[PDB]
RNA sequence: UCUCUUACUUUUAACCAGUGAAAUUGACCUGCCCGUGAAGAGGCGGGCAUAACACAGCAAGACGAGAAGACCCUAUGGAGCUUUAAUUUAUUAAUGCAAACACCUGCAUUAAAAAUUUCGGUUGGGGCG
RNA sequence: ACUGAACUCCUCACACCCAAUUGGACCAAUCUAUCACCCUAUAGAAGAACUAAUGUUAGUAUAAGUAACAUGAAAACAUUCU
RNA sequence: CCGAGCCUGGUGAUAGCUGGUUGUCCAAGAUAGAAUCUUAGUUCAACUUUAAAUUUGCCCACAGAACCCUCUAAAUCCCCUU
RNA sequence: GCUAAACCUAGCCCCAAACCCACUCCACCUUACUACCAAACCUUAGCCAAACCAUUUACCCAAAUAAAGUAUAGGCGAUAGAAAUUGAAACCUGGCGCAAUAGAUAUAGUACCGCAAGGGAAAGAUGAAAAAACCAAGCAUAAUAUAGCAAGGACUAACCCCUAUACCUUCUGCAUAAUGAAUUAACUAGAAAUAACUUUGCAAGGAGAGCCAAAGCUAAGACCCCCGAAACCAGACGA
């Protein structure tokens, strides 16, 4: 046997550290411990896209909440606040309504103005002043 | 084809292809038309002509005869009087 | 083969300082190559763990098991060199701390099948370990209360915190 | 690389001792199927791929290449203060000692390949001193070789052995191509 | 038993670390 | 048709401890 | 676990010993010594691989051709087989024809 | 070596074999291309623009007779006794801005090949070597230590 | 035997003590209904169910396990048998012609006995095509 | 209106998501030359890397403490009885 | 373990058939056919990869590409400019 | 902490050199190892290749090289293959060989298996003196708690929540179908040419005779796996 290998050891070693917390005989054994830690790291590597997808749909739901307790409806809030030049994320605004409740409610009254705005321009067909929130800053 | 000789260790050439096939220098090979010696009263005398010639092979073609034959019958040789010898070069020829 | 249970009753501490709780003694004693099963070994072995010595020696008299004759004369030399050779004050204030089984070294037979197939049968050999310590055995832990239960709930609720935000 | 001739060799799965017979029939048994107990899979087989029999590494540079080889080693040699010139490598006393602590003292390195013209015509001194000595080496001129001078730190060169030395290098330029071996007679060449 | 030094050399180092892991230093 | 059983060498079961 | 728990005992290489000192030495024999001897004579081994380089089918019919008469028995029916596994190996066996 | 198959397996079957279908090769007819190609004599030519080189080059003496002994230790040409050449060609490249007054033994020479060596005032014989005097004419240092 | 099965004894059984195999095994933290996956799901989707652990039964599922099959097809893979397949007559027997003065030898012919080798492709499959 | 991707934008970065096949950049360990000297460097070599062949050998599991196996009775252990 | 015993050798038999073919990272990369005792395979072409040389490639606009059968469409080929 | 793990050296391999063996006594071809009575010479075949097969299909023969894979031979197919001629340098005690699954099968042709011919193993490790620590699988320490390829995102928090149809290989394409795997350790599978490309040397010449050459020649680097039939033949051994 003129060349073997002599670090096979550390080979092994390698792709078990991984698989230590693992149960049954997938923690110790190499066969078993290799597939499922290969699982693991792609897991691992699609999961990226989730947490971003799950992180949405959490302060969205919070959002929600916050506005449902003034009497506000999801879209409107969003819809009226970026209509108010306002441009404040969701993870920030679902900060907001858990930390700073009066002024997510100054924020939810003026999605809530903005969209009695909307509705009296709707309603007030023709020549009529523009709404005084409803107006916007023109940048050149 | 014989790779290695058992008593020699060396590459073989096939006779075959020497019988058939005559190799210029610059790479050509040179052959007859199959059925040029036959059946010539029922072919007609353009068809006749056109079997009565020398005809070259395909790059593909050369390349088999090139690997079916050793290193000897590709070397330039000054033959006395060679019927084939202008055209063992070739002239004005672009890629 | 490895022989460390041994080597556990030759370790020496430095004396203790008169301002220091008095060390339990700790006896560690094995019998080794018992014909006899570990699997079956286990069992005797985890009825006497956290019994005193006299409990101990009276369930193993009065076990049907062959095991327990072994472990009761391997106990019965454990409480003697305890006495005698690491300065324990009484034979019964002993209890047992660790008692287990493990594998010995075995051998393989044929055993023959009904036809020319067959079969490989062991020989099972088997080791028993005990540690005595001195003193009284240790209470059984209590088992836990509706209040003890009720604590721990409300120790959750209170340990819950806003999770994914600021 | 050259001299080198291997001596390993393994033993094939025919060269292996018996394994003539199938070990057992191919479909009756829930085993796998084999037809020997020497192939490569089984425990005392034949290797598949070891080495096989004395084999050489032999091959020749061009003798030209050989020759510039060793005009490079003496130009390097000497760009990097490495070379020493003597007039004859005559010592006063065959003293190991002597040597080594001139050369210490001449800040030559840790070894010097001593060259002469001659083998036969080697100083006795030199030749006594050299001999006890490990680092210390001496060669005659048609010795020398790009490896020894490589392996050594110091090249120490005579008169007569550098004139030899240009003479034989210089030959391999502005010469023919050989009509036969040069050990068979030519006009002017020995 | 494997000809080589790196090897052994590498698992010297991995039974001290095991070493000192189990028994830290005062 | 039939295929015969095979028997393992006997050394290997005929093992004793070492003393 | 196939890994030594103690180091191997430290190889000692005296790189100053006569056999690597002088090593390479005479191999311009040729080039320096008006060409008296060629370097492939000073090559020392078996009679068939003097100064001849071939691969293994190569080698074993020079070795059969050369120290053949000589052989043993069972080395020489060996050798036979190997030159006919090898015929069949390199011209009817591969990748590339 | 791709997926399972002869290739695979490394049977693949010989060079220009063309799997039933009538080889390439096989489907030409014969004809006497190389029918006596080793009885066949050989002729190095040497241009009488190589000669001019080897005289103002100082290879060839002009002074002496020039032969094949000569030709060769310049090394002008290379004969070579096996593979059938049968000398030198004496041919007519170079006949204008040959100017050299030589007495040269060829085997074969062109009729324009001998007008330009005639014009200069030279002289050229034309002479037959068998293999075994060619080898001899050719390399007489290694002929003479054969002994014979 | 059955209508139509019953009772008892022995073996087995189950429990206690001793000794202690085999086929098998990707890993399993190993549910149900409907659907999907050309059929077919413990594991996929929608519903439902669900503290966790033994022991004894059962054979509906795990296309349950081990070989050994039977069917169809394929290989310019085998083998046995047959002949009015092809190639032979080395062998045997007889005959004729040489040689030799009936036998032996050489050549040729006729038979017996074998020997070597093969059995293209399409068309359900088979016969006639 | 809003939700909704690896699409697009955004901050920073970029060789870093095809079967067979083909091209390239690195490289574990071993031996050798010369280094290096708590384990390395530049080269030259080669039996040079195994989650898979009902693979080979060895160890140990699973089924499984399962299937299965064994000693007629009393007694002074003389003996007697069935 | 007899439609032809067993053992050894030839023998590493042969197998277009089945199974297997071991470090890391990047890149390019897919379905016209012909012949063949041939459709489980191979050879040539087509496609694919690399390196090299040189000029056009693709997209395309006018103009242009059949009568007969009594009918016949989406289209195609060719193709400057861009 | 059990079972275990770890080790270095018995020996072996290839060469070189050198031409080996051979009676204490007694017994030993009869049923060998039992004191003592009336005849040898004789074409190998076949597998295999020819993609079937039927002629045919390299196999030492007197020592390198070159002529030359040339002349020749051949279902002129697969393939086989000279010679004339040239010419050969000689320092044994070495190793970019193996190190107990390796290297011999070998601790031994023993134990064991078979009527026989025949097949054929496994394994050992203290120290100068015995007249002196940790690591595979499997387990134990230490059984288990709704839910589901056994994880991932996570989280204060093991689980609960959300996401996720094992790996390999095969079939024209598909996996989820079928194949293979109890697990661990060790062992176990790409060998070479022509021609091209890349890097040097020299250059109408290159090459340390032969060979090639209308920029070529010389040298180097860089491409061609493993296991498995039923068979066939030869020589033995078996009623
Ligand atoms: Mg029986
Ligand atoms: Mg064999
Ligand atoms: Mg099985
Ligand atoms: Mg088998
Ligand atoms: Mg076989
Ligand atoms: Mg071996
Ligand atoms: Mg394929
Ligand atoms: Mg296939
Ligand atoms: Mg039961
Ligand atoms: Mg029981
Ligand atoms: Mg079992
Ligand atoms: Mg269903
Ligand atoms: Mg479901
Ligand atoms: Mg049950
Ligand atoms: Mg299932
Ligand atoms: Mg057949
Ligand atoms: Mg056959
Ligand atoms: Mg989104
Ligand atoms: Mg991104
Ligand atoms: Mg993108
Ligand atoms: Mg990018
Ligand atoms: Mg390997
Ligand atoms: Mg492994
Ligand atoms: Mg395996
Ligand atoms: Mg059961
Ligand atoms: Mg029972
Ligand atoms: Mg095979
Ligand atoms: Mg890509
Ligand atoms: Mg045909
Ligand atoms: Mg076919
Ligand atoms: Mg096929
Ligand atoms: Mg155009
Ligand atoms: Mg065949
Ligand atoms: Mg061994
Ligand atoms: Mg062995
Ligand atoms: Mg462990
Ligand atoms: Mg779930
Ligand atoms: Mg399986
Ligand atoms: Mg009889
Ligand atoms: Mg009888």
């Amino acid at each position: 046997l003129r060349n073997r290998v002599t670090d096979r050891y550390f080979r092994i070693q390698e792709v078990l550290k991984h698989a230590r917390h693992f149960r049954g005989r997938k923690n110790r054994c190499y066969r078993l411990a290799v597939r499922t830690v290969i699982r693991a790291f792609v897991k691992c590597t699609k999961a990226r896209y989730l947490k971003k997808k799950n992180m949405r749909t959490l302060w969205i739901n919070r959002i929600t909440a916050a506005s449902q307790e003034h009497g506000l409806k999801y879209p409107a809030l969003i819809g009226n606040l970026v209509k108010c030049q306002v441009e404040l994320n969701r993870k920030v605004l679902a900060d907001l309504a858990i930390y700073e409740p009066k002024t997510f409610k100054s924020l939810a009254a003026l999605a809530s103005r903005r969209r009695h705005e909307g509705f009296a321009a709707a309603l007030g067909d023709g020549k009529e002043p523009e709404g005084i929130f409803s107006r916007v800053v023109q940048y050149h | 084809l014989t790779y290695f000789s058992a008593r020699k260790g060396k590459r073989k050439t096939v006779k075959a292809v020497i019988d058939r096939f005559l190799r210029l220098h610059c790479g050509l090979w040179v052959r007859r038309k199959a059925g040029y010696k036959k059946k010539l009263w029922k072919k007609t005398p353009a068809r006749k002509k056109r079997l009565r010639e020398f005809v070259f092979c395909n790059k593909t073609q050369s390349k088999l005869l090139d690997k079916m034959t050793t290193s000897f019958w590709k070397r330039r040789n000054w033959y006395v009087d060679d019927p084939y010898q202008k055209y063992h070069d070739r002239t004005n020829l672009k890629v | 083969i490895s022989r460390k249970w041994e080597k556990k009753n030759k370790i020496v501490y430095p004396p203790q300082l008169p301002g220091e709780p008095r060390r339990p003694a700790e006896i560690y004693h094995c019998r080794r190559q018992i014909k006899y099963s570990k699997d079956k070994m286990w069992y005797l072995a985890k009825l006497i763990r956290g019994m005193s010595i006299d409990q101990a020696l009276a369930q193993l008299e009065f076990n049907d098991k062959k095991g327990a004759k072994i472990i009761k004369e391997v106990l019965l030399e454990a409480q003697d060199m305890a006495v005698r050779d690491h300065n324990v004050e009484f034979r019964s204030n002993l209890y047992i701390a660790e008692s287990t089984s493990g594998r010995g070294q075995c051998l393989k037979r044929i055993r023959y099948h009904g036809r020319g197939r067959f079969g490989i049968m062991e020989k099972v050999y088997c080791h028993y370990f005990v540690k005595l310590v001195e003193g009284p055995p240790p209470p059984p832990e209590p088992p836990k209360t509706a209040v003890a239960h009720a604590k721990e709930y409300i120790q959750q609720l209170r340990s819950r915190t806003i999770v994914h935000t600021l | 690389n050259f001299k080198r001739i291997s001596y390993a060799k393994t033993k094939t799965r025919a060269e292996v001792r018996g394994g003539g017979r199938k070990p057992w029939p191919q479909k009756g048994t829930g085993r796998a199927r084999h037809g020997s107990i020497r192939s490569p899979l089984w425990r005392g087989g034949g290797v598949a791929h070891g080495p096989r029999g004395p084999t050489s590494y032999y091959y020749m540079l061009p003798m030209k290449v050989r020759a510039l080889g060793l005009k490079v080693a003496l130009t390097v040699k000497l760009a990097q203060d490495d070379l020493h010139i003597m007039d004859s490598l005559e010592l006063p006393t065959g003293d190991p000692q002597y040597l080594t602590e001139l050369a210490h003292y001449r800040r030559w390195g840790d070894s010097v390949l001593l060259v002469d013209l001659t083998h036969e015509e080697m100083p006795q001194s030199i030749v006594e001193a050299t001999s006890r000595l490990k680092t210390f080496n001496l060669i005659p001129a048609v010795g020398l070789n790009v490896h020894s001078m490589l392996k050594h730190q110091t090249l120490v060169l005579t008169l007569p052995t550098v004139a030899f030395l240009e003479d034989k290098l210089l030959w391999q330029d502005s010469r023919y191509r050989p009509l036969y071996p040069f050990s068979l007679p030519y006009s002017d060449f020995p | 038993v494997k000809k080589g030094f790196r090897a052994a050399f590498r698992f010297q180092k991995e039974l001290e670390r095991q070493r000192l892991l189990r028994c830290p230093p005062p | 048709r039939f295929t015969p059983p095979i028997y393992q060498p006997k050394f290997k079961t005929e093992k004793e401890f070492m003393q | 676990i196939g890994i030594r728990l103690t180091l191997p005992p430290p190889k000692v290489v005296d790189r100053w010993n006569e056999k690597r000192a002088m090593f390479g030495v005479y191999d311009n024999i040729g080039i320096l010594g008006n060409f008296e001897k060629h370097p492939k004579e000073l090559i020392r081994g078996p009679i068939w691989l003097r100064g001849w380089k071939g691969n293994e089918l190569q080698r074993c019919i020079r070795k059969r051709k050369m120290v053949g008469s000589r052989m043993f028995a069972d080395d020489l029916h060996n050798l036979n087989k190997r030159i006919r596994y090898l015929y069949k190996h390199f011209n009817r066996h591969g990748k590339f024809r | 070596r791709g997926h399972k198959g002869e290739r695979q397996r490394g049977t693949r079957p010989r060079l220009g074999f063309e799997g039933g279908q009538t080889p390439f090769y096989i489907r030409i007819p014969k004809y006497g291309f190389n029918e006596g190609h080793s009885f066949r004599r050989q002729y190095k030519p040497l241009s009488l623009n190589r000669l001019q080189y080897l005289i103002d080059l100082g290879r060839v003496d002009p002074s002496q007779p020039i032969d094949l002994t000569q030709l060769v230790n310049g090394r002008g040409v290379t004969i070579q006794p096996l593979k059938r050449d049968y000398g030198v060609q004496l041919v007519e490249e170079g006949a204008d801005t040959f100017t050299a007054k030589v007495n040269i033994e060829v085997q074969l020479a062109s009729e324009l090949a001998i007008a330009a060596i005639e014009k200069n005032g030279g002289v050229v014989t034309t002479a037959f070597y068998d293999p075994r005097s060619l080898d001899i004419v050719c390399k007489p240092v290694p002929f003479f230590l054969r002994g014979q």
